[PDB]
C-alpha cells in the first residue's frame, strides 16, 4: 500500500545499499537465503514495502543495483547477503566514469540510462500504491554524482507527484578523497535543488569523529561507518511498516520540514550510541536519549548546530514510551535555547512515537534537522569552485566531453543563490 | 428507539473509539465476541449503541474512517475484531499527511461516498434517531480536513438531527505538528455552521489532572482516552437507565445554547482520583460539584475566573439525592468568585441518574458511589482561540508553508477568510458578556 524503490548508484552507493538490506532484513527475519524465520507475526504484516513476494516463502527486494563498471558490485554479491538481489536488477557497463561528472552524465552514463529505466518500470508499475523512490550516492564521484543526478531528472519527469528522498554523502571539509570533487559536487548540487522533496547530507568525516569519541573503535571499517547510515535510513520508515501511537510517513515529514520549496537539505543523527564499558553507566531513559540526540556531536553532518538557527525539527522515536514525556521533552529544549529557533514558527518539532524498537535495544530516536547552518557546508564547496574555475585548472577533462562552460557559471549562481536563501532567516 | 451514532475520524478519532467500545460493552455486559450471557429478554438498555442481529449478536452502532491502514488494522486483528462489522471500518491508502487541502480536496473525495453510504444504512436502522456524535483531532489532515467534508455533506442530507462534536484542540504549548494552526484555523467554519454542539479538550489538561488526581507519572494515549469515554457514557447514561430527572439530548441543549452562534460548552467530570486517595475522602454530592468549579480541574487550558457563565448543566450518576443536589446549587450560586451574566438568573439545569458508573478492570479510575458531569458555557473559552489566532498570524505573515496547501487545489484567500471568521466569533463571545 506504501511501497518504496529504492535506487544504488555508483561504489559508495552500493556499498551503502549492500549494508542497508542487511540491516533491514536482520528486523523482519529474513535469513541470507531470502525466507523467513521470524519469531513473530507482526514482522510480515508489513514486509511489502521493501520486499516482493516469491514462490515457495521466499522474499526479494525491490532494489535496482547500478555501476558503469561492475568491480564493486562482483564485491557484494560475493558477501554474505549478495545473494538476495534479483540477478536482472544489476545493471553494469564495461568503462568506468573516472570521477569526471562529465562522462557519468553526458557520454557513459547516457549509454545505460534505457536499461536503467526498464527495471524502474517495472518494479514501479509492479506497486499497489508507490509511495516513491529512494536514491543512495555520493556527490564527489563519477557514477553517483553524474548518472545518480540523470536518473533522478529522468524519473521526475516519469513520476511527478512521488516522494524523491536522496541519502548522498558530500565532500568533507578538510580531507579531499578526488582531486576534482568540487567541480563534481558543485554541478550536482546544481541538479538537486530542482528536483528532489528530501536530501540527507552525510559526511564520512563526521562519521570518523562518532566512531572515535562516542564509540571508542580503534580499528572502524566502512563496514562500521555504512551501519550507521542504514540505522537513520530504516528509523526514518519504521511508521510505514509497524504499529506506533502517532504514526508519520515520509510525507508528512516533508510537509512539516520543508517551508519553503528550496529549503530541503537535512543533517541525521541516530540515538543511542554507546561503548562497551560505558554501556553500564547508562540509564536508560527518554530524557537520555533526548540529551544525545541533540548533541552538535552526534550529527551525521560537519555542520553544527550552533552557528546557526534550526528552521525544523524532527524525532522519530521507536519503543514503547509515554507520550507526556516525548512532548515534555520537545517543549524543554525549545524553551531553554530561544535563540537557536527562529522566531516566526511557533513549535518547530514534529514528533513521531512507532512501538517496536530495533532488536536487542528498548528504546530509540532518529534526528532530522533544518539548519541554517547548512549554508556551511555549500559556501566552503563554492570557495574552492571557485579558486579552481578562475584558473580553468581541470575544465579540459569536462569540455572535452563536450561540455559548455556557461553550465559551470550557472552551477555557481543557482548554489550562491542557495546560500543566500538560508542566509536571510539567520 | 433512542439511538445515538458514532463516528470516529483519524488517528485521534478511532483510537478514543477503543476506549469507548470497551466501556459501552462492559457498561452493557457484552463480551468481546458480542454475545450477552445473561440472555437466560427484557432488556432495553443496549439499544442505543448496540443493534441485536437474530443470531444473538449485539453489533456496535460505529463507523471508523481513516485515510491510512496503519490504526484500523489493529482493530481489526485484536481483541475486539469479531465484534464490529467488517464494513464498518472503512480505511484508504495514504494519508493527508497533516495538510488540510489533501484530507478536504483530493484524498478525501476519493472514500467520501463509501462513508455516506455506511451511514444511510445505519440511519436506515434506526427508528429514532437522537443525533451523531463525532469524534475527531483539529491538528490532523484527516481529522481536519475530511471531518470538514464529511460534516458539511451529513448537513445536507440530515439537517434537523443534532450533530455534536467531541474534538481534539491544540493546546496553548506542547504540539506534534509544526503546520498545526493553519489545520485548527481552516477547521472553524464546520464548527461555527456545521456542528450543533461542540465540546473542547486538549491534552495538555488531561495530563494535568492525571498528574495531580490519578497519581500517574507517565500517561499515555491510553490514560487519556478513558477520561474522555467517561464523559460521553454520563452524557447518554439518561438515554439508557432510570433515573428521577432523566434529561435527553434535545433537552440537554435548549438548556445550553442561548444563541444558534454561541454553542462551546467546556466538558468537566468528576470525581477523578486513584483508589488509593478514595480511602482517604468521602465524596459527598457537595464536594464533587465544588470540583467542578476549580479551573484545575477543567479539560481545556482556558480559566473560567476570566470570564461569564452563561448556563450550566449538570449531571449527577448514582447514590444522589435532591435534597443534597439544592443544598449544594446554593453555595455555589454565593461565591463571588462564580459570576453568571446578569442576563440568565436561572443558570443550571440538573439530571440525575440512578445507575452509578462503571469501572474497566485494570483501569486507574476508583471503584465510586456517584458522580457528577458539569457542561457548562462560558465566555472563558475565548482565551483559548485569540491564544491561537496568535500563532496563525506570527507564520502566516510571511507565506511560511503556503505552496503545501495551494498546491493541493486550495487556494490561498481561505487563509484570511478563515482567520476572519475566527475574528468575528471571539468579537461576538466578548460582547454577549457584557451587562444589561
Ligand atoms: N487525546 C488524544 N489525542 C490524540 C490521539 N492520537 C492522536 N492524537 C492527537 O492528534 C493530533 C495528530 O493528528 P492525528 O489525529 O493523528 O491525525 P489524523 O486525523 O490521523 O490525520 P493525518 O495527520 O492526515 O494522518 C495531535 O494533536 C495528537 O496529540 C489519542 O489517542 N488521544
Ligand atoms: N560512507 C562511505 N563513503 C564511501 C564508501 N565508499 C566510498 N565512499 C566515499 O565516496 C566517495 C567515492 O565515491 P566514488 O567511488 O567516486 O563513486 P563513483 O561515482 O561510483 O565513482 C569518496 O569520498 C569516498 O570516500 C562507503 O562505503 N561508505
Ligand atoms: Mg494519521
Amino acid at each position: 500500500m506504501r511501497e518504496i524503490v529504492h535506487l544504488q548508484a555508483g561504489q559508495c552507493g552500493n556499498q551503502i545499499g549492500a549494508k542497508f538490506w542487511e540491516v533491514i532484513s536482520d528486523e523482519h527475519g529474513i535469513d541470507p537465503t531470502g525466507t523467513y524465520h521470524g519469531d513473530s507475526d507482526l514482522q510480515l504484516e508489513r514486509i511489502n514495502v521493501y520486499y516482493n513476494e516469491a514462490t515457495g516463502g521466499k522474499y526479494v527486494p525491490r532494489a535496482v543495483l547500478v555501476d558503469l563498471e561492475p568491480g564493486t558490485m562482483d564485491s557484494v554479491r560475493s558477501g554474505p547477503f549478495g545473494q538476495i538481489f534479483r540477478p536482472d536488477n544489476f545493471v553494469f557497463g564495461q568503462s568506468g566514469a573516472g570521477n569526471n561528472w562529465a562522462k557519468g552524465h553526458y557520454t557513459e552514463g547516457a549509454e545505460l540510462v534505457d536499461s536503467v529505466l526498464d527495471v524502474v518500470r517495472k518494479e514501479a508499475e509492479s506497486c499497489d500504491c508507490l509511495q516513491g523512490f529512494q536514491l543512495t550516492h555520493s556527490l564527489g564521484g563519477g557514477t553517483g554524482s553524474g548518472m545518480g543526478t540523470l536518473l533522478i531528472s529522468k524519473i521526475r519527469e516519469e513520476y511527478p507527484d512521488r516522494i524523491m528522498n536522496t541519502f548522498s554523502v558530500v565532500p568533507s571539509p578538510k580531507v579531499s578523497d578526488t582531486v576534482v570533487e568540487p567541480y563534481n559536487a558543485t554541478l550536482s548540487v546544481h541538479q538537486l535543488v530542482e528536483n528532489t522533496d528530501e536530501t540527507y547530507c552525510i559526511d564520512n568525516e563526521a562519521l570518523y569523529d562518532i566512531c572515535f569519541r562516542t564509540l571508542k573503535l580503534t580499528t572502524p571499517t566502512y563496514g562500521d561507518l555504512n551501519h550507521l547510515v542504514s540505522a537513520t535510513m530504516s528509523g526514518v520508515t519504521t511508521c510505514l511498516r509497524f504499529p506506533g501511537q502517532l504514526n508519520a510517513d515520509l510525507r508528512k515529514l516533508a510537509v512539516n520540514m520543508v517551508p519553503f520549496p528550496r529549503l530541503h537539505f537535512f543533517m541525521p543523527g541516530f540515538a543511542p550510541l554507546t561503548s562497551r564499558g560505558s554501556q553500564q553507566y547508562r540509564a536508560l531513559t527518554v530524557p537520555e536519549l533526548t540529551q544525545q540526540m541533540f548533541d552538535a556531536k552526534n550529527m551525521m553532518a560537519a555542520c553544527d548546530p550552533r552557528h546557526g538557527r534550526y528552521l525544523t525539527v524532527a524525532a522519530v522515536f521507536r519503543g514503547r514510551m509515554s507520550m507526556k514525556e516525548v512532548d515534555e521533552q520537545m517543549l524543554n529544549v525549545q524553551n531553554k535555547n530561544s535563540s537557536y529557533f527562529v522566531e516566526w514558527i511557533p513549535n518547530n518539532v514534529k514528533t513521531a512515537v512507532c512501538d517496536i524498537p530495533p532488536r536487542g535495544l528498548k528504546m530509540s530516536a532518529t534526528f532530522i534537522g533544518n539548519s541554517t547552518a547548512i549554508q556551511e557546508l555549500f559556501k566552503r564547496i563554492s570557495e574552492q569552485f571557485t579558486a579552481m574555475f578562475r584558473r580553468k585548472a581541470f575544465l579540459h577533462w569536462y569540455t572535452g566531453e563536450g561540455m559548455d562552460e556557461m553550465e559551470f557559471t550557472e552551477a555557481e549562481s543557482n548554489m550562491n543563490d542557495l546560500v543566500s536563501e538560508y542566509q536571510q532567516y539567520q | 428507539m433512542r439511538e445515538c451514532i458514532s463516528i470516529h475520524v483519524g488517528q485521534a478519532g478511532v483510537q478514543i473509539g477503543n476506549a469507548c467500545w470497551e466501556l459501552y460493552c462492559l457498561e452493557h455486559g457484552i463480551q468481546p465476541d458480542g454475545q450477552m450471557p445473561s440472555d437466560k429478554g427484557g432488556d432495553d438498555s443496549f439499544n442505543t449503541f448496540f443493534s441485536e442481529t437474530g443470531a444473538g449478536k449485539h453489533v456496535p452502532r460505529a463507523v471508523f474512517v481513516d485515510l491510512e491502514p496503519t490504526v484500523i488494522d489493529e482493530v481489526r486483528t485484536g481483541t475486539y475484531r469479531q465484534l464490529f462489522h467488517p464494513e464498518q471500518l472503512i480505511t484508504g491508502k495514504e494519508d493527508a499527511a497533516n495538510n488540510y487541502a489533501r484530507g478536504h480536496y483530493t484524498i478525501g473525495k476519493e472514500i467520501i461516498d463509501l462513508v455516506l453510504d455506511r451511514i444511510r444504512k445505519l440511519a436506515d436502522q434506526c427508528t429514532g434517531l437522537q443525533g451523531f456524535l463525532v469524534f475527531h483531532s483539529f491538528g490532523g489532515g484527516t481529522g481536519s480536513g475530511f471531518t470538514s467534508l464529511l460534516m458539511e455533506r451529513l448537513s445536507v442530507d440530515y439537517g434537523k438531527k443534532s450533530k455534536l462534536e467531541f474534538s481534539i484542540y491544540p493546546a496553548p504549548q506542547v504540539s506534534t505538528a509544526v503546520v498545526e494552526p493553519y489545520n485548527s484555523i481552516l477547521t472553524t467554519h464546520t464548527t461555527l455552521e456545521h456542528s450543533d454542539c461542540a465540546f473542547m479538550v486538549d491534552n495538555e489538561a488531561i495530563y494535568d489532572i492525571c498528574r495531580r488526581n490519578l497519581d500517574i507519572e507517565r500517561p499515555t494515549y491510553t490514560n487519556l482516552n478513558r477520561l474522555i469515554g467517561q464523559i460521553v457514557s454520563s452524557i447518554t447514561a439518561s438515554l439508557r437507565f432510570d433515573g428521577a430527572l432523566n434529561v435527553d439530548l434535545t433537552e440537554f441543549q435548549t438548556n445550553l445554547v442561548p444563541y444558534p452562534r454561541i454553542h462551546f460548552p467546556l466538558a468537566t467530570y468528576a470525581p477523578v482520583i486513584s483508589a488509593e486517595k478514595a480511602y482517604h475522602e468521602q465524596l459527598s454530592v457537595a464536594e464533587i460539584t465544588n470540583a467542578c468549579f476549580e479551573p484545575a480541574n477543567q479539560m481545556v487550558k482556558c480559566d473560567p475566573r476570566h470570564g461569564k457563565y452563561m448556563a450550566c448543566c449538570l449531571l449527577y450518576r448514582g447514590d444522589v439525592v435532591p435534597k443534597d443536589v439544592n443544598a449544594a446549587i446554593a453555595t455555589i450560586k454565593t461565591k463571588r468568585t462564580i459570576q453568571f451574566v446578569d442576563w440568565c438568573p436561572t443558570g443550571f439545569k440538573v439530571g440525575i441518574n440512578y445507575q452509578p458508573p462503571t469501572v474497566v478492570p485494570g483501569g486507574d479510575l476508583a471503584k465510586v458511589q456517584r458522580a457528577v458531569c458539569m457542561l457548562s458555557n462560558t465566555t472563558a473559552i475565548a482565551e483559548a482561540w485569540a491564544r491561537l489566532d496568535h500563532k496563525f498570524d506570527l507564520m502566516y505573515a510571511k507565506r511560511a508553508f503556503v505552496h503545501w496547501y495551494v498546491g493541493e487545489g486550495m487556494e490561498e484567500g481561505e487563509f484570511s477568510e478563515a482567520r476572519e471568521d475566527m475574528a468575528a466569533l471571539e468579537k461576538d463571545y466578548e460582547e454577549v458578556g457584557v451587562d444589561s
